[PDB]
RNA sequence: GUGUAGUGGCGAGCGAAAGCGGAACAGGCCAAACUUAUCAUUAGAUAGGGGUUGUAGGGCUUGCAAUGUGGACUUGAAAACGAUAGAAGAAGCUGUUGGAAAGCAGCGCGCAAAAGGGUGAUAGCCCCGUAUUUGAAAUUGUUUUCAUACCUAGCGAGAUCCCUGAGUAGCUCGGAAAACGUUAUUUUGAGUGAAUCUGCCCAGACCAUUGGGUAAGCCUAAAUACUAAUUAGUGACCGAUAGCGAAACAGUACCGUGAGGGAAAGGUGAAAAGAACCCAGAGAUGGGAGUGAAAUAGAUUCUGAAACCAUAUGCCUACAACGUGUCAGAGCACAUUAAUGUGUGAUGGCGUGCGUUUUGAAGUAUGAGCCGGCGAGUUAUGAUAGCAAGCGUUAGUUAACCAGGAGAUGGGGAGCUGUAGCGAAAGCGAGUUUUAAAAGAGCGUUUGUUUGUUAUUAUAGACCCGAAACGGGUUGAGCUAGUC
RNA sequence: AGGGGUGAAAUUCCAAUCGAAAUCCGUGAUAGCUGGUUCUCGUCGAAAUAGCUUUAAGGCUAGCGUGAGAUCACAAAUAAG
RNA sequence: UUGUGGUAGACGAGCGUUGUAUUGGAGUUGAAGUCAAAGCGUGAGCAUUGGUGGAUCCAAUACAAGUGAGAAUGCCGGCA
RNA sequence: AAAUCCAGGUACGGGUGAAGACACCCGUUAGGCGCAACGGGACGGAAAGACCCCGUGAAGCUUUACUGUAGCUUAAUAUUG
């Protein structure tokens, strides 16, 4: 999960399938629950508190 | 649905249900029924628990 | 919650397949009964039918409409029996649209009414209220004004 | 999606047309005719699992009184003696077989006699 | 808004216009006066300038201020992005099973390229491609810029001056469109027929007041409907009785004079390496041989079930009244998903099918010759009730639409249900209706909403199939009837 | 050339079919009338009556079944008085 | 302890099919489809081995249905 | 070839039965299987009875049934002095 979706990492990853780059609000119920790993960034945080 | 055009002009949905209507045998003759039947029949009753259900789901 | 295995606490209801045999029963006949009207294709009379006979509609004398064509002139009303759970004082449009109470997007009159005591003192600038509601309010040591 | 259900019908009809054997004509090659066969075979076998211990206390009877009426006495005397007097509760079966093993059977018919 | 106001043998039914929230947004141009020119100028006609209307405007006289912004707009020139062909485009060996490795195992490598297809069995690194970067001689699309036509331009004072769409608006008799079944509004077949800014029309008969708007002339892109066609792609779409009727030389074969009707059918193998040669037979062909991993893959060509037909191991059957089985039951022959085993059954007791519809069917009621496949309670939008979930006491909740990978979702409070009801209605209000009555009686003095699922129901063909018919359009006097 | 034609008239003929051709369309016409409607187990389990009906082979309500909930005592059955 | 027949019918609990999404797994040492057998369940059903066949398939949880066939003088095909 | 056919290994008398039995109950007779015959029966086959009745079915026809209408006729009105 991202903010401002870097092209860096973006344009990798891409031909991973199992990995996948979202932004905050592009993550749904079920693209979250099936990770079974993942790794947040570190301001989303506070978004997140905020929306609760 | 379309509310049954014949049914909303007999039957004021009052609250809690318990619809409402007037009393037949009221319109063309008076001399045949007496003072009594006269002033019983001008007000109104509901509708026996018999025709409620078909009444309720035509409205 | 382990997509791999998700379940409800309790949805799923029987449902009732009606030309599957007899064993689950709605055999041949589908719960139609026997031979009848209703078994036939596209059965089930018009809702309001019996049978030939004058239907109950039919019979009674219609309702009369006094003002036809028309429609009554609707009313906002604020029952004192609930304004007092709505901590606010000197009611009036500009207010009631923060608390949602009434949208902007309308210019109807306000009406006041109610029975109910009430503790701290309000007020109001209404088109109508009820002669005990009035009474009511002022008991209270409020105020109301009266707008045309 | 579209299902065809090919597997399941010719395996339900091959479970029928297993369960009757032996069935003469047609009987064990059409499933229509053979799943009737099991039906009224089926009907028959619980009728006659009833009828058999229905049969086998009168073939009993049968064989007990052939063998009190060599000694003198009927069967309907025999079992006064058993039930009145010299109380017992030997079943209709063994006072039946145990003739097929003389000598110990006589004991029964003389202890009543007492 | 809403199944609302209303319309309806007030029956079946039908169903707005406002208002609100959104998609889109541009308004211009003639006739008429006035005037120029030309018409045997009897113009009553033609071609110019002027004017295009409601906080009425325009013309007439006299001034002021402007040289512009804009086009639903002409020519070229320039730029840009495309469309119609392409080019580059990374990375692997060994071993084993095997006919074949790409499988699996061991050790590596590439990735802006783990889409796909092929390659002797399932390959990110064998090949074509893919991501990515680039490519137009010629035709052609769109947008932008420049100049360039054509059109387009504001504000004063005077003055009973003139113009503002005539067989027109209305009105009568018949019809119709509007949700209206003829009703204000609109329309017209016949007739009749005005007014000119102090005007005319309109605010569901009609009149007055108030207010709104200026008909009887014309044009106008965007939101809109559709996809036979082209390119790319997708599918909890079909997979050879399915899917278009048509996977294949299908509207073909075939039927009908004609309109018209209208099918069935696919798969060897890895690659023909399609079986040289020998025997039999006239030959087809079969048996060998050979190729092949496999010839019980051989052209009948993947898999090969049942109905049906044959042949055989074991048991039984030619004094027998049999819906054919069942519970007992020897004898005989074997050995299994090791099981108080299997196969057959001399003989005993008992024994009138399956579905339909019926008060009652073995029925001398009805349907099925058998086998295989196909074949009938679904969906859209609503309402009701049950169960469960979310949020909850000024609650709950979005619709269309926009953004988002033809996603969840965010924005969107327009509305909807509840919060007060009673009354035909004005109205009143925890009261209200009736009533002279505050008596009495009726209704009320609180339980929610949005969803998911189930059941029922309404409009849709609404479980399946089955009529004789009905109405419209076409093809048929080659047979037959009449006539020439 | 078809709610037409033809008829020394019979309801004859109009492509083997005519009390009104054949074919296509509205069309999946309607059918209170037949027949059909497919997997299993468990619990409960009737009616063929009343009234009305251009109703009598049908329908509505009531009666009888079933599921959920309430009333347990004053309700309902069973004997005796 | 009371029971456990049952047509119309009312309610509950389940089996099976094809596909989808998550995990897991098997497969030229032979998957599915097919046949055979003296297997196992209360029932829909589910295994085990062998022959054939030669490339996909199975298990667990949910979701979605063109989801279950003996009858319709049913259609089609084949054979009596 | 053909229509037909629920599966068949398909006796007669008395009685019973949905009211006339190859299959039922009680008796009697009958070795297995053909071929040529002849039609008593299998309420034998073909034809969802053509008679009769029901359907708030169809079509055709009739009339002083109802509602309309083509046509014919009369008047007013425009063409119309
Ligand atoms: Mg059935
Ligand atoms: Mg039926
Ligand atoms: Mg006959």
């Amino acid at each position: 999960v991202v903010n401002t979706l870097n092209t860096n990492l973006e344009q990798s990853t891409s031909n991973i399938k199992n990995v996948q780059v979202k932004h905050l609000d592009k993550v749904s119920v079920r693209d979250l629950m099936l990770a079974n790993a993942l790794l947040v960034e570190k301001e989303v945080l506070k978004a997140l508190e905020g929306k609760f | 649905m379309k509310v049954k055009s014949a049914a909303k002009k007999r039957f004021k949905l009052t609250k809690s249900g318990q619809i409402k209507r007037k009393h037949a045998y009221t319109s063309h003759l008076a001399p045949h029924k007496t003072t009594k039947q006269k002033r019983h029949l001008r007000k109104q009753g509901t509708v026996s628990a018999s025709d409620f259900k078909r009444i309720g789901n035509l409205i | 919650l382990n997509q791999l295995k998700s379940v409800p606490k309790a949805r799923n209801h029987k449902t009732k397949t009606l030309g599957r045999g007899h064993g689950s029963g709605l055999g041949k006949t589908s719960g139609r009964g026997q031979k009848g009207q209703k078994a036939r294709k596209s059965g089930l009379t018009r809702p309001g039918f019996e049978g030939g006979q004058t239907p109950l509609y039919r019979r009674l004398p219609k309702f009369g409409n006094a003002r036809k064509g028309f429609l009554k002139q609707e009313w906002v009303v604020l029952n004192l029996n609930k304004i007092a759970k709505l901590k606010l004082d000197k009611i009036n449009r500009a207010s009631l649209i923060e608390k949602q109470v009434i949208s902007a997007k309308s210019q109807l009159p306000i009406k006041l009414i109610g029975h109910t005591k009430l503790e701290k003192p309000l007020h109001f600038e209404v088109h109508k209220v009820s002669k005990q509601a009035l009474k009511a309010v002022e008991n209270a040591n409020g105020s109301v004004k009266l707008l045309e | 999606m579209r299902i065809k259900g090919g597997k399941q019908t010719r395996v339900r009809r091959k479970k029928w047309l297993k369960q009757a054997s032996g069935s003469f004509g047609t009987r064990h090659a059409s499933y229509k005719v053979a799943k009737q066969t099991v039906i009224q075979a089926a009907k028959y076998a619980y009728r006659d699992r009833r009828n058999k211990k229905r049969d086998f206390r009168s073939l009993w009877i049968l064989r007990l009184n052939a063998a009190l009426r060599e000694q003198g006495m009927t069967y309907s005397v025999f079992i006064n003696l058993l039930k009145k007097h010299n109380i017992e509760i030997n079943r209709k079966v063994l006072s039946e077989l145990a003739i097929k093993e003389p000598s110990k059977f006589n004991l029964i018919v003389q202890k009543v006699k007492s």
